[PDB]
């Protein structure tokens, strides 16, 4: 009633609020700040600036000065602005990084603007949310803010080590768009040194963004600097004059999954400031040359394929022979049912491969829909069948005291290109609000989930950097009676080690005791056939009133030892809580039946 | 600025006009003009229409000596048989584009009321480029430009002026060399 | 103006032959037929109020000497206009009269008197002709119901305790539900209202069946297991038994439990069953008994009970519940009914007790009846119902959508506690009937589902809708006869569907055509389809029937594109939708929110504020003439609806022109020449430019800041009550103490600022300076500070300060009624009776020209004889009551020509009777205005002297945080104000000037955006407009035709160029042409900031909400989050200094600005509070 919300739930008194927009020019630790809010959040330290100005003696006319805000200088906001950070604040805060500090900037107008790569972090959309700002003003405060809030510091996942900013759907397109094949352009078969060849040559419009050159370039061999012959293009060579000067050079389609693959490769190699001023200009070359390539939709670029008209036609002889089969009556009606579903399923498969094929075969070099399918900007393979092939199929719901299940036996064989009929219309406005009446009662049931698996735990910190107790547990790799499914690697990395190890091989001491265990260490150990290894347990822990430093490991956020004096306990909890959301015997149920010491009953 | 008599704000109605006052405004802010002479700054009309009419752009007697309208035929509203009006303007030069609230500066004075105003005097540009060749010796190049403008100044004096300022532009630029 | 005067291209595969039924059948028809203004003479058989009081009196004694009776009402004008209840805060009601018969019999003795008088029982609200209500000057309307079909229903629940337990149900209309259930034994149960289990056995001894031998005898296991548990056994104790397990510890009488059972079972005056229950009793019992009882019988029993084992025994089929045939409507018209009849009748009950005991002599209708509970019943029903809502009033879709609203929610159809899957869904009936597509999504999907167009309410509560008769390979005569057909009927008859192409003949041109049959969804042959849906397009709600290119769109896009429809916010100078389909025009017509022309006519004026039209005046010919007949419409300039997007009209027609009826004199209001006209025709083009349309955001050129079709205009409405106080009196004057003479510059003299101005927040709007001396404790601090000059002198100063954030144009500001005419001429007598002798004269002189006029004016006609009537006729004139000899018209000399016409002078002389009647009423309305004037005036509130008020209106433009969106789903918001040179512009000079990002394109299928951006563009040249049915619209050949024909790409595809580099942009990029709408989002009210405020005094924490700045919930989850770094100063100062310590935070702003910015937190009050308000006891708090 009393002592649990409002308590600590409270006004503020130097926030804002207002609505977000993104920025498409900013660097990664700056945003963007409407002009009065700024002029208003700011306003004492103004105040005092007026005053060492010594032009004004009285904060009342101070504040007529800067109320009315009349033709006299904003260079104070400018420069307070410029070393004073701001918290960025979300309402709904699932785990911290829904919290961050921010250089603020001034632009035009009343909206803030954002930059693109950081929202993810905040799992919001830009619909026209209205996010919360907050000032410090205090200086023990303000360091917190820009050495350990700031965002360029906070790129890692602490539920696990994931990466957070993976780039966007049109980033992904643009970098798609440079590293393609074509065989036959301008400047074919010609030969360069690398930089200053390459870059006249295109400059020079001798030779096209891409055609295969071949050049003479450095790559290390683990890790040594070979200089050899590579057939490559022009594209390639720019974005590789920015992958740093540690891993070598970069020859495949580069896609998404390779994306990531090379930012994790250049995290775990380099570290967390180059790999940020790494995916920062990435971001600004591929996004201005997606641009340039002036890339849009059309209906000639959806080609339905010839034969779906055939084909569409086709199975309906199949399917009248199974008409007049089950009308002398041999067949039982569920499984004229699933033979009838399962020969218009084959009929889909057999359009949308055949369909798929011919998208790419156009031109290879582009189909606006081929490559937003192929190099995962946005898209899938079912919504560009529905674009130029059949619907599907569709389930008869019935929506109540039904499983649903059974589906109709005709399918929507019209697609979007064409047009629909009514009663196919019809039919697809049921199942899709069926969708989204399924969406919201989900919604429903994760929410209660959420908020009592939040309130699981609250407590206290670790307190020692050793904890003495050489007794730890023997880890190994789990494998479920058909296979394995979770990995000794993750299992194993980043958590000090007690004996040291050797390979099997003759005189290789591959870690020596009390040290922090490494990727490439961890590598070595897999291929190696070591079966399992002891390493500490946050459990067997000997000092009281916390745990040691050494007995936890690695820190997950940055991607070092953990050390003295930071708390890993809500941690945990808040990354054990959240993904309860998409949790759907599993649930709330089990869960808490674990944590709360309950009989099964079973 | 517009002072209209017997209306203070911009949301009235006269007696006997078809029109809202918003109406007028808004239509008045379409209307082109043109010099005759040089040297005019800014300046004051007072139309006083008294006659059963269909009020019209033209209609608009260019009677101060300094400046006139360009587009003569624009319907500017339709009065009844009946309907006295008089109306106060006033006209100035100016670059590109300004909304109104910026225009609050000159004195309401419980009556004015500000105007948007769109200044830019050009409607369309063209240029196009195609080459031209003799028999194995090549680099002729064909530029074909148009130039279409509200009628207040011929194509050449604009496309002159044009040129002028990006030159100024480039003259600093090239020669002068000062150092850090 | 030459007016382009254009006519738009039908593009359609055949022909239309059946209209569009008119939208406000439901409201409008329920209404008239409830009650309407005047002359009941001979009326309303049988339905109708009449009905109600046909039902309910007459009232008498217990046989005593006194009785009363109805003698009928008439009903009164209304006492003020609707726009003049609007402005004034009042109710649109119109006073009520009935001629009670008393009838007071001598007591002991015969009859004492037989009187009648009149009373005025009550005003009642009047619905506005388009079915809306004006409550206390706000507009709301009675939504619909769907309802609850009475009658009996057989389900067998399942998964109860795992048995099946069968119950079948008997559903009255007023009463208690009759349930009887299967127990988990096997055993049968009879109960009410679903309630605990009661054995069968037991109620059927209850009704009067002999020992259970008999019983078994009559009725034979089910019966025998029912038996075996039966606490009872024999018909005395039986029924002492089922009173004694109805309550505990209170007797359990057997007279009583045969009195509850009687009345439970038989009772005509306990148990009320609709005739809708009876006959759905009859049909699913297969009854053939449908003139009785509208009560339960002994054999609909005896078949309840003999289905009910059928059904128990697993030889039948359970009942369904989301079937449409199981709902019922109950218009407005009924709903207001039942409450009215409930007021009457125990008002009956009331009267009948004090006619219980009576006098004679002294008691006189006048006194009988305290009916004013009848006015606190309709008042509260009006003021306070689940039903009656507020309007959405922003949009003309907005209404016309809102006033089929299907609400579900209250009594009359299921509850929000016992829907399950069903009441959220879309049922395999909803074909037509209620809208499949528009069932927004959300806490309420199935609950609000909306109406169909060609939907027809039927007399019983069936909803019904046309279909087309269909034989033997014809469509009938596609057609001659409709059938309108119900649900109930539908079930057994294939219907075919319209988009199966036919001749212009009535031939279906294939072998298989679709069809719906069962809950099945078969392909038929044409040799057995009976019935044809009229038009494809019906199965589209209304605002889901304006889509253009619907077939090539996804469901869920044309949901939220239909919500974002409904708050299209209303544009300063709409456009017709080049593409569109042929709906609108009809649409404007059927809302009344447009000038109409009554009869046809000429012109004789017209401006923007009044059209005065000289009507036919034929009318007054075969009449001979009565006064001069030419009407004023005056019109809706500036008003602020309810959600302060102002509403706006324009006239069409000239001054010589001659109008027919049903015409439309004027445009605006989201109108454009007869046309519904939402947003706006713009060039887009499809192409990611410079990232700032990464997501679903937009890009604009600067002409669409210039063109100015993105604009709107607002206006809101500031109150303030000015009251008698207990120690003195409120004000509204000029005097207002401490403020400043330019914060009075927009104040006039009399306190309130006048029309004209601009506002900066923080000025005065309305001077309240009020002095009130409730301070019982020294008043002369009161005088002290009043006699000072600036008199603040606990004068309270309450003058309202223009809210921060609020900048406008200020409107008209009223001063209402101030308690008294009386307020010069230094007299009061003088001043009243010079009033009333003016009122007399011009009285006299108006009724002597009505009485030449009824005279001279009457004496025309073909009656032959002598004279003998002018003198006569004259003498009557003199002192004309208007009843006496109205009727006689001296009755001699027209009735010496016994035979004749209609008697024209009998037409037009009560013609003259309902004038001066009119007359007598509106001169008596100016009596009690000026009398009540020299009062209180107008009706105001009890407590308080005055109410001031004013209006601010804003021009509001476009800028960066606005969302716009169109009519396929593609929401998004400003992101950038290009300039125009960079923007792509096409090889002809002409910029684009708005960009989208085709990212959300091919994920979300809704190409049709794109079809519509082809054609727009292939007809902006001008070419003809378009318009296409949603099913049978515009194919792609066509498409490439027109496309062709106008001199274009036939491939919608272009090249394209930048500015700033010429380079011509290597793929072609796609161009066109689009209508795009802008939602009332607008951002200026998302600003809000602050760091320092006012402080509470309650606590020293400063509140927020815009209204006062504040700040926002520090709430608990970011509490964890700074715990989750380390937080070193930062939650210190948020949960110290930051909030909550007002002595803190002086402190600490006074050193920030004094220059030391090291803190010095202390302990904040919570727990200075803790330790009060623990309370300690005998104290131990520690000092350590």
């Amino acid at each position: 009633g009393r002592f649990r919300q409002n308590l600590l739930g409270k006004r503020v008194d130097y926030s804002a609020r207002s609505v977000i927009v993104v920025g498409p020019e900013l660097k990664m630790h700056e945003c963007g700040l409407p002009k009065d809010m700024a002029a208003e959040l700011y306003k004492p330290f103004i105040i005092r600036k007026l005053i060492e100005r010594g032009i004004v003696k009285t904060v009342k006319s101070a504040k007529k000065i800067v109320d009315r805000k009349e033709p006299v200088i904003w260079d104070i906001l400018e420069y307070v602005m410029k070393g004073h950070p701001v918290l960025l604040n979300r309402a709904p805060t699932l785990h911290r990084l829904g919290i961050q500090a921010f250089q603020p900037k001034l632009i035009e107008g009343k909206a803030i603007q954002l930059h693109p790569l950081s929202c993810t972090a905040f799992n919001a959309d830009f619909d026209g949310d209205q996010m919360a700002v907050h000032l410090p003003l205090s200086n023990e405060a303000i360091l917190e803010a820009q050495l350990l809030m700031l965002a360029s510091h906070n790129i890692l996942n602490p539920a696990n080590g994931a990466p957070i900013t993976v780039p966007s759907q049109d980033m992904v397109l643009g970098l798609y768009y440079i590293t393609k094949l074509r065989p036959n352009t301008k400047g074919h078969g010609l030969i360069f040194y690398g930089p200053e060849e390459a870059t006249i040559a295109y400059n020079e419009g001798k030779v096209d963004i891409h055609a295969p050159i071949k050049v003479y370039v450095e790559d290390y061999e683990n890790g040594e600097l070979v200089r050899r012959m590579v057939e490559t293009s022009v594209g390639r060579l720019m974005v590789n004059e920015y992958v740093p000067k540690k891993v070598g050079y970069v020859n495949e389609v580069l896609g998404k999954k390779a994306l990531r693959d090379i930012i994790g490769s250049v995290i775990k190699i380099c570290g967390v400031a180059t790999t940020a001023k790494f995916l920062d200009d990435i971001k600004n070359l591929g996004y201005y040359m997606a641009f340039k390539g002036g890339l849009s939709f059309n209906l000639a670029d959806v080609l339905i394929p010839d034969e779906k008209d055939q084909l569409i036609q086709e199975g309906y002889t199949a399917v009248e022979q199974i008409m007049q089969d089950y009308s002398m009556g041999f067949i039982t009606f569920n499984e004229r049912y699933n033979q009838i579903i399962d020969t218009w399923t084959h009929i889909n498969g057999r359009l949308s491969n055949v369909l798929i094929k011919q998208l790419s075969s156009d031109n290879d070099g582009f189909n606006s829909v081929f490559m937003m399918m192929d190099s995962g900007a946005r898209g899938s393979k079912e919504q560009i069948r529905q674009l130029s092939g059949m619907r599907g199929l569709m389930a008869k719901p019935q929506k109540s005291g039904a499983e649903g299940g059974q589906i109709i036996e005709n399918p929507i064989l019209s697609n979007f290109k064409e047009g629909l009929s009514v009663l196919e219309y019809f039919i697809s406005t049921h199942g899709a609000r069926k969708g989204l009446a399924d969406t919201a009662l989900k919604t429903a049931d994760a929410g209660y989930l959420t908020r009592r698996l939040v309130d699981v735990s609250h407590d206290v910190i670790i307190t020692e950097e050793d904890c003495g107790t050489l007794r730890g547990l023997l880890t190994t790799e789990l494998k479920q009676n058909e296979d394995v499914v979770a990995s000794l690697y993750e299992r194993i990395l980043g958590r000090v080690s007690v004996h040291d190890i050797i390979h099997p091989t003759t005189g290789d001491i591959i870690v020596r005791a009390g040290e922090e265990i490494r990727e490439q260490a961890a590598q070595i150990i897999e291929d190696s056939p070591i079966e399992a290894v002891e390493i500490r347990s946050v459990l067997t822990c000997e000092s009281k009133k916390g745990v040691c430093a050494k007995c936890y490991g690695r820190n997950l956020a940055t991607n070092r030892m953990v050390q003295r004096g930071e708390v890993v306990g809500v941690i945990a909890a808040q990354s054990i809580g959240e993904p309860g959301t998409q949790l759907t015997t599993g649930g709330l149920p089990r869960v808490t039946e674990l944590f709360e010491a309950r009989n099964p009953s079973n | 600025a517009i002072k209209i008599e017997g209306v203070e704000h911009e949301f009235a109605t006269i007696p006997g006009v078809l029109e809202d006052v918003t109406n007028i405004i808004l239509n008045l802010k379409q209307v082109r003009f043109k010099q005759i002479v040089p040297n005019a700054d800014v300046e004051k009309a007072t139309i006083v229409i008294s006659n059963s009419e269909v009020f019209r752009a033209g209609d608009l007697n260019a009677q101060l000596s300094n400046f006139e309208v360009l587009n003569s035929n624009l319907v500017i509203c339709h009065l009844d048989k009946s309907a006295t009006l008089t109306m106060e303007f006033s006209i100035n030069k100016g670059r590109g584009y300004v909304s109104a609230e910026e225009n609050r500066a000159e004195h309401n004075e419980l009556s004015t009321i500000a105007i948007d105003s769109i200044y830019t005097p050009i409607r369309n540009v063209k240029y196009a480029v195609e080459n031209f060749r003799v028999e194995q010796k090549t680099d002729y190049e064909k530029l074909l430009m148009e130039v279409t403008t509200d009628g207040s100044i011929r194509p050449v004096d604009a496309l002159r002026e044009a040129a002028q300022i990006l030159i100024s532009h480039f003259s600093l630029f090239a020669e002068n060399k000062i150092a850090i | 103006t030459p007016t382009t005067n254009n006519k738009r291209i039908n593009f359609a595969s055949i022909k239309n032959p059946l209209f569009y039924p008119d939208f406000l059948e439901v409201q409008l028809k329920s209404f008239h037929d409830f009650l309407q203004l005047d002359t009941p003479p001979e009326r309303r058989k049988k339905e109708g109020l009449y009905k109600v009081f046909a039902e309910n009196f007459p009232i008498t004694d217990t046989r005593n000497n006194f009785v009363l009776e109805f003698l009928d009402y008439y009903i009164d004008p209304p006492k003020y206009s609707i726009e003049e209840c609007l402005s004034r805060g009042l109710t649109y009601s119109v006073p009520l009269k009935a001629k009670l018969k008393l009838y007071c019999t001598d007591p002991d003795h015969e009859d004492f008197a037989t009187v009648i008088q009149d009373v005025f029982l009550g005003p009642i609200p009047y619905m506005t002709s388009s079915g809306t209500f004006v409550i206390n000057g706000a507009e709301r309307v009675i939504v619909s119901q769907l309802h609850r079909s009475p009658g009996v229903f057989f389900g067998q629940s399942l998964h109860t305790n795992g048995t099946k337990l069968y119950s079948a149900r008997i559903i009255p209309f007023k009463g208690s539900w009759i349930e009887f259930a299967t127990d988990i034994n096997n055993v049968m149960y009879a109960y009410i209202d679903r309630k605990k289990k009661l054995p069968v056995t037991t109620l059927l001894r209850a009704i009067g069946f002999e020992a259970d031998k008999d019983i078994l005898d009559i009725f034979n296991s089910i019966i025998f297991n029912t038996l075996q548990k039966d606490p009872c056994n024999s018909e005395k104790e039986a029924l002492y038994y089922v009173y004694r397990q109805l309550r505990n510890a209170e007797p359990a009488d057997d007279a009583s439990a045969r009195e509850v059972i009687t009345n439970l079972f038989f009772s005509d005056k306990r148990y009320d069953l609709g005739d809708v229950g009876r006959y759905r009793i009859n049909k699913k019992l297969n009854l053939n008994i449908d003139p009785d009882i509208k009560v339960l019988t002994n054999e609909d029993i005896i078949e309840i009970i003999k289905y009910l084992i059928e059904l128990v025994n697993s030889k039948a089929s359970v009942d369904d519940i989301d079937h449409l045939s199981n709902r019922r409507v109950r218009t407005v018209g009924e709903q207001l009914y039942n409450q009215f009849g409930i007021g009457l009748a125990r008002m009956a009950r009331t009267v009948r007790d004090r006619m219980n005991v009576r006098d004679n002599e002294v008691f006189t209708p006048i006194d009988l009846v305290n009916a004013k509970t009848i006015s606190s019943v309709v008042n509260s029903f009006f003021g306070t119902n689940a039903l009656s809502q507020f309007m959405d009033q922003t949009n003309p879709l907005a209404e016309i959508t809102h006033k089929r609203r299907l609400s579900a929610l209250g009594p009359g159809g299921l509850s929000r506690e016992r829907a399950g899957f069903e009441v959220r869904d879309v049922h395999y009936t909803h074909y037509g009937r209620l809208c499949p597509i528009e069932t927004p999504e959300g806490p309420n999907i199935g609950l609000i589902s909306s109406l169909c167009v060609y939907a027809k309410i039927s007399d019983l509560g069936f909803i019904t809708t046309p279909y087309r008769e269909v034989k033997n390979g014809k469509v009938d005569f596609s057609d001659n006869g409709l059938k309108y057909y119900t649900a109930e009927e539908e079930e057994e008859k294939t219907v075919a569907q319209g988009n199966a192409p036919l001749d212009e003949n009535g031939r279906f041109v294939r072998e298989r055509v679709k069809a719906r049959y069962e809950s099945d969804f078969p392909l038929v042959t044409p040799d057995e389809v009976d019935l044809m849906d009229v038009s494809p397009t019906q199965i589209a709600s209304i605002a889901a029937a304006l889509i253009p290119f619907l077939e090539h769109d996804d469901a869920n896009r044309a949901l939220m594109g239909s919500n974002m429809m409904r708050q299209a916010v209303p544009l300063l100078r709409p456009e017709s939708p080049i593409v569109g389909t042929g709906i609108e025009g009809k649409l404007v017509k059927d809302s009344r929110t447009q000038i109409v022309a009554e009869r046809g006519g000429e012109v004789v004026f017209v401006d923007a504020s009044c059209i005065k039209i000289r009507y036919d005046r034929t009318a007054d010919e075969e009449f001979v003439s009565f006064d001069d007949a030419i009407v004023t419409y005056y019109l809706p300039k500036y008003r602020k609806t309810n959600q302060s997007t102002t509403i706006d009209l324009h006239p069409i027609c000239s001054k010589g022109d001659r109008v027919e009826a049903g015409q439309i004199l004027t445009e605006g209001y989201s109108t454009q020449g007869g046309e519904l006209a939402l947003g706006r025709n713009v060039q887009v083009a499809y192409m990611p430019w410079k990232g700032y349309n990464y997501e679903d955001a937009i890009v604009l050129n600067e002409r669409m800041v210039r063109e100015d079709f993105f604009t709107s205009v607002h206006v809101d409405e500031y109150i303030l009550e000015v009251r008698e106080t207990k120690r003195g009196l409120e004000e509204l004057t000029s005097d207002i103490p401490n403020v400043s003479e330019d914060a009075t510059r927009d104040l006039d003299e009399n306190g309130i600022v006048r029309i004209g101005a601009h506002i900066e927040p923080g000025d005065i709007l309305i001077g309240k300076i009020t002095p009130k001396g409730e301070s019982d404790p020294t008043p002369e601090e009161k005088l002290l500070r009043a006699i000072f000059g600036d008199k603040a002198g606990d004068v309270k100063d309450a003058s309202l300060k223009a809210t921060p954030s609020l900048r406008g144009v200020v409107i008209d500001t009223k001063l209402f009624s101030k308690a008294a005419k009386k307020k010069s001429r230094t007299s009061t007598k003088e001043a009243v009776s010079k009033l009333d002798e003016t009122y007399a004269k011009r009285q006299q002189q108006l009724h002597e020209r009505l009485i030449e006029k009824l005279t001279e004016l009457t004496k025309g006609k073909t009656c032959c004889g002598v004279k003998d009537y002018l003198n006569v006729e004259l003498i009557k004139a003199g002192s004309k009551f208007t009843k006496k000899d109205l009727e006689a018209l001296d009755f001699n000399v027209i009735q010496l020509s016994d035979w004749t016409n209609d008697a024209h002078t009998n037409e037009l002389i009560k013609a003259v009777a309902v004038n001066y009647l009119k007359h007598s009423k509106e001169i008596e309305a100016e009596l009690r205005r000026r009398k009540l004037d020299e009062t209180i005036g107008d009706e105001l509130p009890a407590g308080i002297v005055q109410m001031a008020k004013v209006y601010i209106a804003k021009k509001r433009k476009i800028q960066v945080g606005d969302k716009m969106a169109g009519r396929h789903g593609n929401k998004g918001i400003v992101s950038k104000i290009v300039r125009q040179e960079d923007m792509p512009f096409l090889a002809d000079g002409t910029p684009v000037d708005i960009c989208l990002n085709p990212l959300g394109v091919p994920s979300r299928m809704n190409l049709g955006q794109i079809f519509e951006a082809v054609l727009a563009w292939a007809g902006r040249k001008m070419n003809v407009k378009f318009a296409t049915p949603i099913f049978d619209g515009a194919s792609l050949n066509d498409m490439n035709e027109w496309t062709d024909k106008a001199g274009l790409p036939r491939d919608g595809k272009t090249y394209l160029y930048d500015g700033g580099t010429g380079e011509r942009f290597d793929q072609p990029a796609t161009v066109g042409v689009t209508y795009f709408l802008k939602l009332g989002h607008m951002v200026d009210d998302k600003m809000h900031a602050r760091s320092i405020g006012p402080y509470s005094l309650i606590t020293q924490q400063p509140l927020g909400g815009k209204a006062q700045f504040g700040g926002q919930r520090f709430g608990e989850m970011e509490v964890w989050a700074l715990e989750a770094f380390g937080a070193s100063h930062i939650l210190q100062e948020i949960l110290t200094v930051k909030s909550d310590d007002v002595v803190g935070r002086s402190k600490a702003y006074e050193a920030i600005v004094k220059g030391d910015p090291m803190p010095t937190p202390g302990i904040p009050e919570s727990l200075n509070v803790l330790l009060h308000e623990l309370k300690g006891l005998g104290l131990s708090f520690s000092l350590d």
